[PDB]
RNA sequence: GUUUGACCUCAAAUCAGGUAGGAGUACCCGCUGAACUUAAGCAUAUCAAUAAGCGGAGGAAAAGAAACCAACCGGGAUUGCCUUAGUAACGGCGAGUGAAGCGGCAAAAGCUCAAAUUUGAAAUCUGGUACCUUCGGUGCCCGAGUUGUAAUUUGGAGAGGG
RNA sequence: GUUCUUUGUAAAGUGCCUUCGAAGAGUCGAGUUGUUUGGGAAUGCAGCUCUAAGUGGGUGGUUCCAUCUAAAGCUAA
RNA sequence: AUGGUGAA
């Protein structure tokens, strides 16, 4: 070739890398349980049947717990703003329960919102507070 | 030659009518940028620390016009001559003929962009007024339909 | 396929050529031609030639009529 | 003339591959949950094969919604239609049973 | 809104009030140049059903060829050529004489940073779509490299050149067949 | 001739519901 | 086709009022005289060669026929 | 007495073959009429309405490799399915087609369309070939020198 | 107002910020296109939807989420491999040319517009400039933009409310 | 893993009930002149003439039935 | 034959 007989011949020197050893040994990354947990000297397949976990929903072409409870023990284990409590106060105060004259209101009531949306704003406000 | 429905434009919208028609719709501007920005920055310094009505404006996107005429929520309708491309305001005087919504052919494009914080508007609608000029609105709506609409009743046809 | 309605089309649908000449008609029809007598048909030799020799001599029971 | 030398090197890539999609997509099982379909044509119906996707009537019967099911690892189809009712029953069985298996991981 | 309308009013076009609009603008077209830029689409419902917006960073070139390979595609390699930044998005009719065919090429800037940034339009950014018109990647140059899905298409579906190629050239496994 | 136009339109062209955006303030 | 297309009156009425408001093509001002002279015989014809399909011309002089009766009766 | 007419129809697709077939006997037939384009059945009764044509060959088009000619007539004709594998013309026949009603019928037609009226559109004096008709195999065979 | 002012269009500049050319070219995408040679002379078949030439890309390209294939107890984006198969089919049936659906596998991922109004508020973006935690954020000014930029929707429907 | 901040009557999802509900044209197609193929139902494309429809339109199967939704675009392996 | 270089 023309060009690699000239970068030969150079004392610029080659750009050498060796990433050969990588391609094979691929460290696992997405989960810490299974990082503990995983020989490197098998391979995927066999990996996971060393734990439990399937390694393909299919019936695959050709032939052939003690970590799955760590998995398990992982599975075992929203507020109202400012303006929409001291809004939530102000209706209140004024009709105590009545949410047919709650959004019939004007003056109050602005958005004309319907009655399963202030009781429900309500009974998260009554968590809240009294 | 003009085939009838190309140059039912230029058959325009007079003098002093066409002075009245602006000397309502300078009233209803829309609120410009500069205008809005600090109103809600006044709403901002207000609200945060410690009711109002629908307010009236013309309404002027070609699509809004051409859905308000039809919905049917436009009143006046005015419409600009010098289009760039005239077929996208052809079929418009007839469609406000159609549905019986009021309409005039305005002179200039640029004389609708004024009233509308824009640089041109080709069409300019109103659709709902303050009570006080609701009155002179219907005036004007038969101020143009005795001026525009009778005058040139046979606008529809001659080349 | 019953032939009845085909009895029925033999009704509505022919035109009688007796009636009329037949310059009008323009049709021979080469009778006595069963042509289930024709030997070899799926090497077609002796169909070339029983068709060939029917539809020539129709032309002289035409070419006295023309 | 095209000779393919490299079967024994594009398996070893294809192998390395999987390796790579199985580090990467830790705990998942490399490929989508696929259905149970009947083969076209009169030669092929008697075989029962493995098809697209599921179907929003296959998913909506098994107790789940159809952009949920792709976020669980479930291949949906949706030009696929729901014609055979024997078909329907085995992919209905085979995503319930799916579900009980499926250990789906919280946000937090 | 009025698209509808458009759209409709597109359709008659031998009609009294298109026709008048032909033969107008054909003249007009004739008096500018053969490449030039025009500041808004003469047909601005197709504009926006073949992807245009009118935002910045969006060019109308309307551009003349001459009449009896194909006339669409090269009206867009015109503009190619002389628009060079730009990148071909899609093209259509807007006019044509007896002489010649006008086109309305619709056009992208890539650089322009109002493209840069929204992902319904940085696509176009991509170096994979440098000269699109070039390689027949527009709507019709697709449409003459005939890719579609049928019958029809069995012979040039994922390139002519590339289906005669696995067919006329011989396979060989190490094991052999 | 103007004549479909001569017949004037009575109900809106569309039967869309109106919103309740287009009440309680924006 | 469970979406095949209903009328839609909005679109039904966008059509009728482009129908008229662009006016008539060239061979459709000679189409509407030559049905009333000659006849809806030799008017399928004409259409029939100008258009593509017989199915066509069907309907376009059926479209015709409408827009002449509306026109001078109503 | 013998003024008719011939009507030449196509179905969507013919090339080569067929097509070589439709236009030399449109060229052969001084009184055919050759026509676009067709898509299905009852509109061909409609078609000979424009024309006044007393005849029609309708080309239809189904199983990629096979033919499908449709024989008919205009006012109340029974048609009869085909499968096969400009001068004054001479028609010879068989004996066999005179052997039933099955044949004799459609030896009727193959007089009067296949061949020509005397007082055509398009017709010349002088004569050049002959058509042969015959049958072996439960099937036509027509060749023209 | 015989002034003046809106726009639209055409300009301008050694202004500000950019960008396109050329090289390489095995692969890919387009465009253009012979002849020696094969059947007997050569118009097709045949060299050949080749070689040369021209234009354009990338790490791949192209293709692609059906206006698809089918005729079945239906399949379900595309690409590639195995097979279908030297089969259907075409070819002075001859030099011969030569698929495709199904099936097995490799790999798998879907979505965005245009479409009917944000109209109780262009909700959007460019640029300049001032700072900041600078592949950017924010304030302010400017321009684009209603001849429609944002949000909401793409038939698998979807939206309005309850 | 470790924190610092999360807000606004904010952003969705799901089932039921109620009222509506627009999807691409000098394109589809048609005739013809060339190109493309081994393509028999000129396949595909281009040139030129004319040029549609919305209980629509395209493609296939023996009188109906099945199948998709063109004329816009993106996308790894 | 394709493409190029030279030339009373």
């Amino acid at each position: 070739s023309v060009r690699k007989r000239k970068m030969n011949r150079s004392s610029v020197g080659k750009a050498t890398r060796r990433n050969k050893d990588k391609q094979r040994k691929i460290n696992i990354q997405s989960n810490p349980i299974i990082a503990a947990n995983w020989d490197y000297s098998l391979t995927m397949a066999q990996n996971y049947k060393k734990l439990g976990l399937r390694a393909k929903l299919q019936t695959p072409a050709g032939g052939k717990e003690t970590e799955v409870v760590k998995k398990l023990e992982e599975l075992a284990s929203r507020s109202q703003s400012e303006r929409e409590e001291e809004w939530l106060e102000k209706l209140y105060k004024k009709h105590g329960d009545d949410y047919k004259k709650m959004f019939f209101d004007k003056k109050l009531n602005i958005y004309q919102q319907s009655e399963g949306d202030l009781k429900r704003r309500l009974l998260r406000w009554k968590k809240r507070n009294g | 030659k003009v085939p009838p429905t190309i140059a039912q434009f230029q058959y325009t919208l007079d003098r002093n009518t066409a002075a009245e028609t602006f000397k309502l719709f300078n009233k209803y501007r829309p609120e410009t940028a500069a205008e809005k920005k600090e109103r809600l920055t006044k709403e901002a310094a207000a609200v945060a620390e410690g009711a109002s009505p629908k307010p009236y404006a013309v309404k002027y996107g070609l699509n809004h016009v051409v859905a308000l005429i039809e919905n049917k929520k436009a009143k006046l309708v005015l419409i600009a001559n010098d289009v760039d491309p005239i077929e996208l305001v052809v079929f418009l005087p007839a469609l406000c003929k159609k549905m019986g919504v009021p309409y005039a052919i305005v002179k200039g494009k640029a004389r609708l962009g004024t009233l509308v914080n824009q640089k041109t508007s080709a069409v300019a609608a109103l659709t709902e007024v303050r009570a006080e000029d609701e009155a002179a609105l219907a005036k004007l709506v038969s101020t143009i339909d005795a001026n525009f609409a009778d005058k040139y009743d046979e606008v529809k046809k001659h080349w | 396929n019953n032939t009845k309605a085909m009895k029925h089309a033999l009704e509505r649908v022919q035109l009688p050529w007796k009636k009329h000449s037949f310059q009008e008609h323009q049709s021979v029809t080469s009778e006595t031609n069963t042509d289930e007598h024709i030997k070899d048909i799926y090497d077609d030799t002796e169909r070339e030639l029983a068709f060939y020799k029917q539809s020539l001599d129709a032309v002289l029971v035409a070419r006295d009529e023309l | 003339v095209k000779v393919h030398f490299d079967q024994a090197g594009k398996k070893v890539s294809r192998r390395n591959a999987r390796a790579t999609r199985a580090a990467k997509i830790a705990p998942r099982p490399l490929d989508l949950l696929r259905p149970v379909v009947r083969a076209p044509t009169v030669k092929y119906n008697r075989k029962v094969r493995a098809g697209r996707g599921f179907t929003l009537a296959e998913v909506k019967a098994a107790g789940l919604t159809a952009a949920y099911a792709r976020t669980i690892g479930i291949a949906v189809d949706h030009r696929r239609q729901n014609r055979n009712q024997e078909i329907f029953d085995a992919n209905v069985q085979r995503l319930k049973e799916y579900q009980s298996k499926i250990i789906v991981f919280p946000r937090n | 809104g009025a698209y509808k309308y458009l759209e409709e009013l597109q359709r008659k076009k031998q009609s009294d009030v298109l026709r008048f609009l032909q033969r107008v603008r054909v003249w007009e077209y004739r008096q500018k140049n053969v490449i030039h830029r025009a500041a808004r689409p003469t047909r601005p419902d197709k504009a926006r059903r073949l992807g245009y917006k009118a935002k910045q960073g969006f060019v109308i070139y309307r551009v003349r060829v001459r009449r009896g390979r194909s006339l669409r595609a090269t009206a867009e390699e015109r503009v190619g050529r002389r628009a060079a930044n730009l990148r071909v998005l899609n093209s259509y009719w807007v006019n044509q004489d007896s002489t010649y065919k006008y086109f309305e090429v619709i056009l992208v800037d890539p650089q322009h940073k109002a493209i840069r940034r929204d992902a319904r339009y940085n696509w176009i950014c991509d170096p994979v779509h440098k000269h699109r018109e070039a390689r027949g990647l527009t709507a019709t140059g697709k449409k003459s490299r005939g890719i579609n899905k049928g019958h029809k298409f069995n012979n040039t579906k994922a390139g002519r050149r590339k289906t005669w190629k696995r067919q006329n050239t011989l396979s060989l496994w190490r094991y052999r067949k | 001739i103007d004549w479909f136009t001569r017949h004037e339109e009575v109900m809106p062209l569309t039967a869309v519901p109106e919103p309740k955006r287009r009440f309680v303030p924006s | 086709s469970y979406k095949k297309g209903a009328a839609s009156n909005r679109t039904k009425f966008v059509r009728s009022l482009v129908r008229e408001i662009a006016g008539l093509s060239p061979y459709e001002r000679r189409l509407i005289d030559l049905i009333r002279n000659s006849g809806e015989k030799r008017a399928r014809k004409v259409a029939k060669k100008r258009l593509g399909s017989f199915t066509r011309a069907k309907a376009k002089v059926e479209e015709m026929n409408n827009i002449i009766a509306a026109s001078r009766r109503h | 007495m013998n003024k008719q007419r011939t009507l030449l129809i196509s179905s969507r697709g013919v090339n080569y073959r067929h097509r070589h077939l439709i236009q030399d006997l449109s060229g052969l037939l001084p009184h055919s009429r050759k026509e676009p384009k067709l898509d299905t059945l009852q509109q061909l009764n409609e078609i000979a309405e424009l024309y006044n044509c007393n005849n029609v060959l309708f080309f239809e088009a189904r199983k990629h490799q096979d033919l499908y000619l449709w024989l008919s007539k205009p006012p109340n004709g029974p048609t009869i399915k085909f499968y096969i594998q400009g001068s004054r013309p001479v028609l010879s026949f068989d004996q066999r087609f005179e052997s039933s009603p099955h044949y004799q019928l459609i030896k009727e037609l193959l007089v009067h369309n296949f061949g020509v009226p005397p007082n055509a559109r398009k017709s010349k004096p002088f004569i050049d070939h002959v058509m042969s008709f015959s049958i072996v195999d439960d099937k036509i065979w027509v060749r023209t020198y």
